[PDB]
């Protein structure tokens, strides 16, 4: 606080009396920071100064300049520089014997310092304090305090700015830290300070790594620092060399082998957990380097262009050495934890798991025998060993290596699903799921399916960690038989259903494991829900009374919520409730999808009025309406022109969606909402459809909405020209020239997202030009004379689309989009159109190479418009 | 063939490795219009 006030600390300490006379300092000592930093400049580097008082000096000097939000502080670094007259020159006479003072900590003062001269910083202009630091570096005394207390004040300096700014003296930085990074020194302490200040300074050591001179003692000494007899050195070496490897793999050749490799298989093999979870770690990020390297040289022979960065594969190298030693890690099985602490035996599964996937098909040999022979051990340790490893290589090997071993391994693992122990069940559940939804055609086959199925939902009611597996086991499983049906003949549906016997009794049970009292344990009610969701969308054509049965319990839940959506205590009730309908609206959804038209009708009149009621929420909010916008944009596709009765009531509710544009996530689905999705009202949307064009207008005008409103704006347009068709008069000069200047908008190519967003923009008005189009000319054969207000408007449309082709940067769909634009021109008229392409033929280039596009809809639309074009120009 | 995210190493423990589904619902409802859409153009040929 004060000078005066630092002394009575050091006489009588306490807690209630430094909070009372540090109200004075927000209040005098903030405000005038001029001849203020004197006072406090003159108490810590007594030695009379108890530990007790300087600690409560320095916190409140730390909280004074330092603080969670930079730029609060920021304005208090730019009122500290307009006193750089006598600050930061005075301190100079202080800081030079404040460190390595009384009590063998630095007390928080270094802490302070730090601010400092992170302030000082950015402007440069007192560059003094190198020398000041680095005098007492080989300073003929060299006490272990100051010492100690210099480094840590180096590593806050390097870790505290940003990096860009300490370039100025880096390789004098360098040259002195490396100095204290020698055994040489007696003290133990400052080596873990060496090793800590180095840690942080290679984020703008980069100049200095890029020339091998400095790099090689660099490296020598660093890895001569992890033959170490302390512990914190030794873990602090391994994390330098961690992050070393992240950062410069290029140069890694020469030291990797003959010292980094010994070092961190020693690690690996320590018994002591911080060394091997630090050797873990480092052969986990070469890998990951490894597999980013990989994808890269992927990338490049896709190019053509040879890889920018040759591998080493040092990952790939050595295996023989790290899969017996990976393996054995798992053994060493916590008994009892709280399965929250980053334990070794986790990080040596996630590891064999990056590895599995790194090394690829190499991996089996090694790993293979453990699993084949610990699979039966009495020693229940052992056999979560094998369980846990099976299911870490799933991934990488092709399927066909593996499938003999998941045929035969899988007897097994339903018997093992069974067992005294808890750890072994969970893990073999994990084990089994992933099998399932990985291996598609190993778990369809007959001869242990319904063995299968009848223990998972015999486990379905065991603990939530095994149940939140069985559920999302479940799925895909329900899909993979959906895919492999025995006959798709029809587009509609699959007349058959591997789980067609037992599919009742599975979505039974999954209702009874829905409302558990447990749901909440490992979000397994949602989890439900989703494998309920997923079981729905996959039904045969067979089973429909289980969807029946199905309907009217959802249907029961659903109305069920309404009263708990109302007696509300606590935000966790808005947070679980809200949830709750959100899955109660998908699954009615997916429900309603898939029965017979002739079952919704007498469902939608409840379906409608729930609907309509919940809408109301609270009053409004994007959590809840956008749930019950989804489920009307799927009622009204499904039940079809019956709609009309409806819609009067439900029209107002859509004009408060419209006008949400401070939730973009609800105007979207209230724009597709009002497409196609209403459009199947044919024509009876004419009394409703101004004042939602008044609306979707006043969205256009708006500069606040989401990027992406705006493509689904103009494919509203489009739509709703098609569906009017023939009394858009009144409307159309409102809308053309709206698109028409926003159609001219550009972008660089300074990011490929503003190119594809470009893209789709291009594509909607496109789209919106055709449906217009379309709509105009009706559906008769000659051609309605209304067409006739387009006609001076084409050749800017030609333009547009020549412009378009202009770029080469496309993608799929924009070619099948200007090919149907094209298509229809020619039908419209068919006497002018013929001389304004000939004039430019770049769009023949659209057309010849889109008989060979990737695509159906860009083949079929490309066939199509050559076929309408060269039948008019015979003609002449 | 790789895919997935590189998720940081303390969330990539036992997990279930499933999107959350709200996004899918969108992502489903476009390609459902895309092909009623398409599907709709297809009656005048």
């Amino acid at each position: 606080m004060e000078l005066i006030t630092i002394l009575e600390k050091t006489v009588s300490p306490d807690r209630l009396e430094l909070e009372a006379a540090q109200k004075f300092l927000e209040r005098a000592a903030v405000e005038n920071l001029p001849t203020f930093l004197v006072e406090l400049s003159r108490v810590l580097a007594n030695p009379g100064n108890s530990q007790v008082a300087r600690v409560a000096a320095g916190l409140q000097i730390k909280n004074s300049l330092t603080s969670k939000d930079p730029d609060i502080k920021a304005q208090y670094q730019q009122r500290w520089l307009a006193i750089d007259a006598n600050a930061r020159r005075e301190v100079k006479n202080y800081v030079l014997q404040t460190l390595g003072t009384e009590t063998y900590r630095p007390s928080s003062a270094s802490q302070c310092v730090a601010g400092i001269a992170c302030a000082e910083i950015p402007v440069n202009q007192w560059p003094e304090l190198i020398p000041q630091l680095v005098a007492n570096v080989t300073n003929p005394n060299s006490t272990e305090h100051m010492k100690e207390s210099t480094l840590e004040a180096i590593g806050y300096i390097c870790q505290d700015i940003d990096p860009e700014q300490l370039q100025d003296k880096s390789n004098e930085i360098l040259t002195a830290i490396i100095q204290g990074m020698r055994k040489e020194e007696p003290s133990n302490n400052v080596k873990l300070a060496a090793t800590n200040a180095l840690l942080n300074s290679l984020e703008f050591t980069k100049a200095n790594f890029d020339k091998e001179s400095e790099r090689h003692f660099i490296m020598q000494v660093v890895c001569e620092a992890t033959q170490c007899p302390d512990t914190r050195v030794r873990v602090a070496a391994l994390q330098n060399l961690v992050k070393i490897m992240s950062l410069y793999y290029q140069y890694m050749e020469t030291y990797m082998g003959p010292a980094l490799f010994a070092i961190t298989i020693e690690a690996m093999k320590s018994d002591i957990d911080e060394v091997a979870l630090q050797g873990i770690e480092f052969w986990s990020n070469v890998c990951d380097e490894e597999m980013d390297l990989a994808i890269e040289a992927s990338e490049a022979a896709e190019q053509g262009r040879p890889p920018e960065h040759t591998s080493k594969f040092y990952a790939k190298g050595a295996l023989q050495y790290l899969v017996p030693i990976l393996t054995q890690t798992l053994t060493k099985q916590d008994e009892n934890d709280d399965d929250d602490d980053w334990n070794p035996c986790k990080a040596a599964g996630v590891c064999l798991m990056l590895l599995a996937t790194c090394c690829e098909d190499d991996i089996v040999p090694h790993v293979l025998p453990f699993i084949k022979e610990h699979i039966k051990n009495p020693d229940w340790r052992y056999r979560d060993a094998a369980v846990m490893a099976f299911g870490c290589i799933l991934e990488g090997p092709e399927p066909s290596q593996l499938k003999p071993l998941v045929i035969q391994a899988m007897p097994t693992l339903i018997e093992l699903m069974k067992d005294p122990s808890v750890v072994v069940r969970d893990t073999a559940a994990w084990t089994v799921g992933r099998i399932c939804e990985l291996l598609p055609e190993a778990a369809i086959n007959d001869v242990y399916l319904a063995p299968l199925l009848q223990c998972l939902i015999e486990g379905l009611s065991a603990e939530p960690r095994v149940a939140s597996n069985v559920c999302w086991a479940f799925s895909s499983l329900a899909e993979a038989a959906y895919e492999a049906a025995d006959v798709a003949d029809d587009q509609e549906e699959p007349a058959t259903y591997c789980l067609s016997s037992s599919f009742e009794l599975i979505v039974q049970k999954l209702l009874e494991t829905t409302d558990r009292p447990d749901g909440h344990q490992n979000n397994l009610r949602s989890s439900a829900y989703e494998s309920l969701m997923e079981i729905v969308k996959n039904s045969a054509k067979d089973c429909y009374p289980a969807v029946q049965k199905t309907t009217l319990v959802i249907m029961e839940r659903l109305q069920q919520v309404l009263q708990m959506e109302s007696h509300i205590q606590s935000t966790s009730d808005r947070i679980q409730f809200n949830d709750l309908q959100s899955l109660l609206c998908a699954t009615l959804q997916n429900v309603l999808r898939k029965v017979q038209h002739q079952d919704a009708l007498q469902i939608s009149d409840v379906v409608m009025a729930s609907l309509l009621r919940m809408f109301q929420s609270t009053a409004g909010s994007g959590g809840v309406q956008e749930d019950a916008l989804m489920a009307v944009s799927t009622l009204v596709e499904v039940l079809g022109g019956e709609f009309l009765k409806y819609m009067e009531a439900f029209k107002p509710f859509l004009g408060i969606g419209l006008k949400n544009y401070a939730e973009y996530q609800v105007c979207l689905a209230a724009v597709g909402l009002v497409g196609d999705l209403c459009r199947a009202l044919q024509s009876n949307i004419i009394p409703f459809c101004d004042e939602v064009m008044q609306l979707l207008l006043e969205n256009l005008g708006n500069e606040n909405v989401h990027r992406s409103v705006k493509p689904q704006i103009l494919s509203v347009f489009g739509d709703i020209a098609l569906a009017i068709g023939g009394e858009f008069k009144k409307y159309l000069e409102v809308v053309l020239n709206t698109l028409q200047q926003a159609s001219q908008a550009q972008v660089d190519k300074s990011d490929y997202d503003m190119v594809d967003y470009l893209n789709e923009l291009r594509e909607s008005c496109l789209e919106a030009y055709t449906g217009i189009v379309q709509g105009l000319k009706g559906d008769q054969e000659n051609v309605h004379p209304d067409v006739m207000l387009v006609q001076p408007r084409v050749e800017f449309i030609l333009s547009f689309i020549d412009h378009i082709a202009g770029d080469e940067d496309h993608t799929d769909g924009v070619v099948a989009c200007a090919a149907g634009l094209i298509g229809d021109l020619c039908t419209a008229f068919g006497k002018d159109v013929l001389k304004l392409v000939e004039a430019r033929p770049m769009i023949h280039e659209l057309l010849t190479e889109g008989r060979r596009s990737k695509t159906n809809k860009a083949k079929t639309l490309a066939t199509w418009a050559t076929k309408e074009l060269r039948k008019l120009k015979n003609q002449a | 063939m790789a895919e997935s995210l590189r998720s940081p190493r303390r969330s990539l423990y036992k997990l279930v490795g499933s999107p959350p589904w709200k996004e899918a619902f969108r992502q489903r409802c476009l390609e459902r219009m895309r092909n009623s859409r398409d599907r709709l153009l297809n009656r005048y040929r």
